[PDB]
């Protein structure tokens, strides 16, 4: 290779596959020894004066330095890294503001041990979108929407590739479907003196919703004591409030709930946790 | 690796009717990743409709695909004297990019009677050392045709080829050439030579023969 | 506009090397991806390499592994293609793509390239003529016959481009000896074969040889 | 007993491209790796390319990258230079070399060389011209517009060897060489002794005899 | 990348004398330097590999030293044999391997005096269209020599070209000769022609002129 003041290549193979590694331009009946991680090999994996593996493993990536036999005088380096060749990605967009836009998330469903490129590409029709990125993550683009009942289904196609292979995957759909907002948060309980059945229920609105006004919400509650294990689903109206009024006498409670739009969207994940018992008169 | 079959291998139609193609894949496409292109003879590929379902800037809206996953169908509305060209396809998506073996598309008319016509070897490529025999055919429909040479009462075979042109833009025909390519020392030993043509616009095949040695 | 333009091929000896180039023009070529599309004579396209933005990433077919190299620069806007030790096999015309959505969206005029040990040698012109003289029809027909030539093209007129009606010049084809040859006819009427004079024009640019041939009965 | 010879290297304008041969023998071609180190007329050597015992690894100057490129096939033991788009820089000496095998690297083995002359200006025939004067008097005769080299220049069909002194030739801006020879006798001769010298050249069919006096 | 820097570039020293040459490289290189001898009309040969180690069949007057930045090539004892051409190679980097710019060993002798002539054009030369006059050097020492071209005593410049000679196998002396090229009209329009040379063993320039019409 080039000066042995050099750094070392870089050099990717697959897992299970058998290479070679000649210590450059030098030949083949030269005295040369092998060594990795500064431990020396022994001549059975040796050619003349290449390296022979043979069953390329997780373990034996590493730094393979060529030296003299029996000196330390460095003539060739390489860094050989192992991976696997990309899977088909795994798409999924979400809009979390129906108003405003949404986004997409992707990943590989086998992790590969090599770094990799993605790009992504979103089509509305036959238009050109850029879907401008803002996030604190990395792997969206967060695409803005433009029109709304266009009628018009959106397509989203992220590309990967690597040093050993490549893959794409695409996906349609509407800007309905993908619509599911964030669970309320601080979902407090508290005791009702006035009544011995009762429990005082009170939660909020997400705040990554701009615009409730325009758009409600319909609230799905659950409540269940902590040793039944039978969960109740009483979906409510237009509000951030309930009343129950066939709760336990002094016994625990944990009750829960979720958020969607009247006419669109899905049903969102649930909210933390509640704990309150009511009143007891002595 | 997907292979990519087209049906039919021509396409023989009218212009101002309906023309639906296939390209049928030996697995399942991933995320409908098929393309149709367009090239014409002589010019650059030209593409059409990607995704199967979408079509690209400038396209027509006479053009128009569907399918999923194995069997995809490419339909046009109504043929135009300028959509006369050879289709292919793309697969992507559990492979590298391939392409189909093309569906050639020509305009439909009547059938027509060849006419067959002989020539000799000249002199001066007898003086050489060759001596070539061209068979002539002209202004013949479809294209469905076989020429069979005979020298001598005797069937040769493997050593001949053809040559045929494409459609003419007025009376949409076509012409072939036939060769027998032989040595000087083979020319001179026979006595005959025939070229029998055979087609579906003929009743019985016609045979035109000339005789070495008075011409 | 958007334009791709091809350059650098030409006719070669097997185990030689060449370097095509595709300069992009009208695009945003650093935030693209490049192909290379292959096309035998006769033969459907072909996929052969491929190249990622920022030109790291590198793909080959199986076909092409160890012989071919694939390069780009993102300041010239320009596309290479390193072809060592050609083969038989390597004869077609290569172009270039964007993949867009996965369809190849731009294409280029493309770029011939041919690679055998044909040693290239000047066209020969034969008169072909019907042996029998014979009036019955009213319709006859003549041509002269080209062979041995290379390489492509040759461009064919009769009386010096002053007859076009009734020419039927077929495709070349390729013969064993490495040699292209093709053939062409005129369809005349039989009256017109005693007074009128025939002569084809046979030119070939690459040898800058014409030979002109007097075809008659 | 190790010999290393080389092919296919004469005048070719810089328009069309060459390919050089190095064939090896007396020892393991398929084991050593082959070098190319050319030399300019002069200058000193310069190394051009390298190319791996196997054939994998090869490598170019940035002075012929792009144009040259080498090969070699280890059953027959022949190396191989294809040199596209020469030009009259690259016109010296080429030199086939062989690695070692031990360390430090150098070279071991080496050919005999060849020429590769690259000039627009085709073959030419030369002219002669005497020189004379007009105590120890010089004669001689002059060279011009000739190409290529080499000519044999001989005075008195070789009797005559004492005092002779042949100038090299000199590339003009012509694109042909010139050169000259002078030979010095006493001035007592001048009367009786009359000297004539002859030229030959070979590639341009050339024979010239020219009787130099004043 | 690196390059390689000798010193000097030529030395004048008789046999059985101590010859020191003396090769610099631009960056810190440890061993890897080779010294090569090339004799003119030959292919050049190794003398010394890792600027410290002896070739087989390499007499032991040749001797090499020095490491890191600086090397040394010695010889004990000159040899009429050894009076050639020396190179210094790296074997660092690799590509690009770098040569010196070469030194050139010459023969010592005494300081002679050169004996100068001048030859008019002939009379074919004069038919052609160019005329050209040359004035000859012969037997000095040492090479550098600066000769003079005045017409009426008129400076030219770039109109001249000159070669020198070898070391002669006998006394080792110099010959150059300089030719100076012009057409006939400006060969016409003078009519005295001179050459003056300026050498160190001469006190004053040695005069040798004619003028045109004389001759
Ligand atoms: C070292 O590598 C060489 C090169 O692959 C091996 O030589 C090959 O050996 C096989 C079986 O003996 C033959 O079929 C090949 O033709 C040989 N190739 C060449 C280029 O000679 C050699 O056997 C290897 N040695 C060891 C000890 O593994
Ligand atoms: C040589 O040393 C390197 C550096 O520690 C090793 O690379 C690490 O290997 C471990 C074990 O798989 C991983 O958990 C680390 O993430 C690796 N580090 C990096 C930076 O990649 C390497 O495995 C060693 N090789 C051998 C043969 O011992
Ligand atoms: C993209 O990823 C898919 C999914 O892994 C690959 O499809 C697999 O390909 C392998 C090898 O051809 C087969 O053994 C599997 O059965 C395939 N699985 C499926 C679900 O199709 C595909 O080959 C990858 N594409 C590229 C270009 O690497
Ligand atoms: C592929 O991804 C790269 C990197 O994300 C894109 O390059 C970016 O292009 C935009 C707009 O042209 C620039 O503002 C960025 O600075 C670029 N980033 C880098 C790292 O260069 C490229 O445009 C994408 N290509 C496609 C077809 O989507």
């Amino acid at each position: 290779r080039h000066s042995p003041q050099e750094a070392p290549h870089v050099q990717y193979e697959r897992l299970g596959s058998d290479v070679t590694l000649p210590c450059g331009t030098a030949n083949w009946d030269a005295a040369v020894t092998w060594r990795v991680n500064g431990t020396d090999l022994a001549p059975d994996l040796l050619n003349g004066s290449q390296l022979v593996l043979h069953g390329l493993e997780l373990g034996h990536s590493g730094l393979y330095a060529c030296f003299h036999r029996d000196s330390w005088h460095l003539r060739h380096q390489v860094l050989l890294h192992v991976g696997l060749p990309p899977r088909e990605p795994v798409l999924s967009c979400r809009s979390n503001t129906y108003p405003k836009g949404f986004y997409c998330s992707w990943h590989l469903p086998t992790p590969t041990y090599i770094p990799n490129t993605f790009n992504v590409t979103v089509l509305h029709g036959s238009k050109i979108m850029v879907c401008e990125k803002d996030p604190a993550l990395k792997n969206r683009c967060h695409i803005r929407y433009m029109h709304l009942f266009s009628t018009i289904k959106y397509k989203v196609s992220i590309s990967v590739s690597n040093a050993l292979g490549h893959n794409a995957t695409a996906i349609t759909f509407d800007e309905f479907t993908i619509v599911k907002p964030d669970p309320p948060e601080n979902v407090v309980a508290r005791p009702v003196p006035s009544n011995p059945r009762r429990l005082e229920v009170t939660w909020q609105t997400p705040s990554t919703w701009p615009d409730p006004e325009s758009f409600p919400l319909k609230f799905f509650l659950r409540y269940r004591p902590l040793i039944l294990d039978q969960w109740q689903h009483v979906e409510l109206s237009d509000g951030t409030a309930h009343t129950i009024t066939d709760a336990y006498a002094g016994k625990e409670y944990i009750i829960q709930v979720a958020a969607k739009d009247n006419e669109i969207g899905t049903w969102s994940d649930w909210s933390v946790a509640a704990h309150a018992t009511p009143w007891t008169e002595e | 690796e997907i292979v990519l079959t087209q049906s039919p291998g021509t396409l023989s139609l009218s212009p101002g009717e309906r023309a639906t193609l296939s390209c049928r894949a030996s697995q399942s496409v991933s995320s409908s990743y098929l393309a149709w292109y367009q090239q014409k003879p002589g010019q650059a590929p030209r593409l059409l409709i990607y995704g199967a379902s979408s079509r690209a800037t400038g396209i027509p809206d006479r053009f128009s695909g569907s399918g999923s996953g194995t069997d995809f169908t490419l339909t046009i509305s109504r043929l135009e004297p300028e959509d006369f060209a050879v289709y292919y396809c793309q697969q992507y998506g559990s492979s590298p990019w391939t392409f189909g073996q093309g569906t050639k598309v020509e305009i439909k008319r009547t059938v027509a009677a060849p006419s067959v016509f002989i020539f000799p070897p000249s002199d001066e490529q007898l003086k050489s050392g060759t001596a070539s025999v061209v068979c002539l055919l002209n202004n013949f429909y479809p294209r469905e045709a076989k020429v069979q040479w005979k020298v001598d009462n005797a069937l040769q075979s493997g050593n001949s080829q053809e040559s045929v042109t494409e459609q003419d833009s007025k009376d949409s025909t076509y012409s072939l050439s036939s060769t027998l390519t032989l040595s000087k020392a083979d020319y001179e030993k026979h006595k005959v030579y025939a070229c029998e043509v055979t087609h579906q616009g003929l009743s019985s095949p016609v045979t035109k023969s000339f005789n070495r040695g008075e011409c | 506009q958007v334009q791709l333009v091809e350059s650098g091929g030409g006719v070669v000896q097997p185990g030689r090397s060449l370097r095509l180039s595709c300069v992009a023009s009208g695009f945003t070529f650093s935030t693209s991806v490049m192909h290379w599309v292959r096309q035998a004579p006769g033969k459907g396209l072909e996929w052969v390499a491929n190249i990622w933005y920022d030109g790291i990433n590198k793909f080959y077919v199986d076909s092409v592994k160890g012989r071919f190299t694939i390069s780009r620069d993102n300041s010239k806007n320009t596309l290479y293609l390193q072809m060592n030790s050609l083969r038989a096999e390597d004869t077609a015309v290569y172009y270039c793509a964007r993949e867009f959505w996965s369809a190849f969206d731009l294409w280029g005029q493309g770029t011939m390239v041919t690679v055998s040990s044909a040693s290239t040698k000047g066209p020969s012109v034969f008169p072909l003529a019907p042996c029998s003289r014979s009036t019955s029809e009213s319709t006859a027909a003549l041509g002269c016959l080209v062979k041995d030539y290379f390489p492509e093209p040759v461009t064919v007129s009769w009386n010096s481009g002053a007859l076009t009606s009734g020419v039927h010049t077929f495709p070349a084809v390729l013969q064993s000896s490495g040699l292209y040859s093709l053939s062409s006819v005129v369809t005349v009427p039989s009256s017109s074969l005693g007074t009128k004079t025939y002569t084809c024009n046979v030119d070939h640019k690459p040898s800058n040889t014409k030979v002109d041939k007097r075809v008659e009965s």
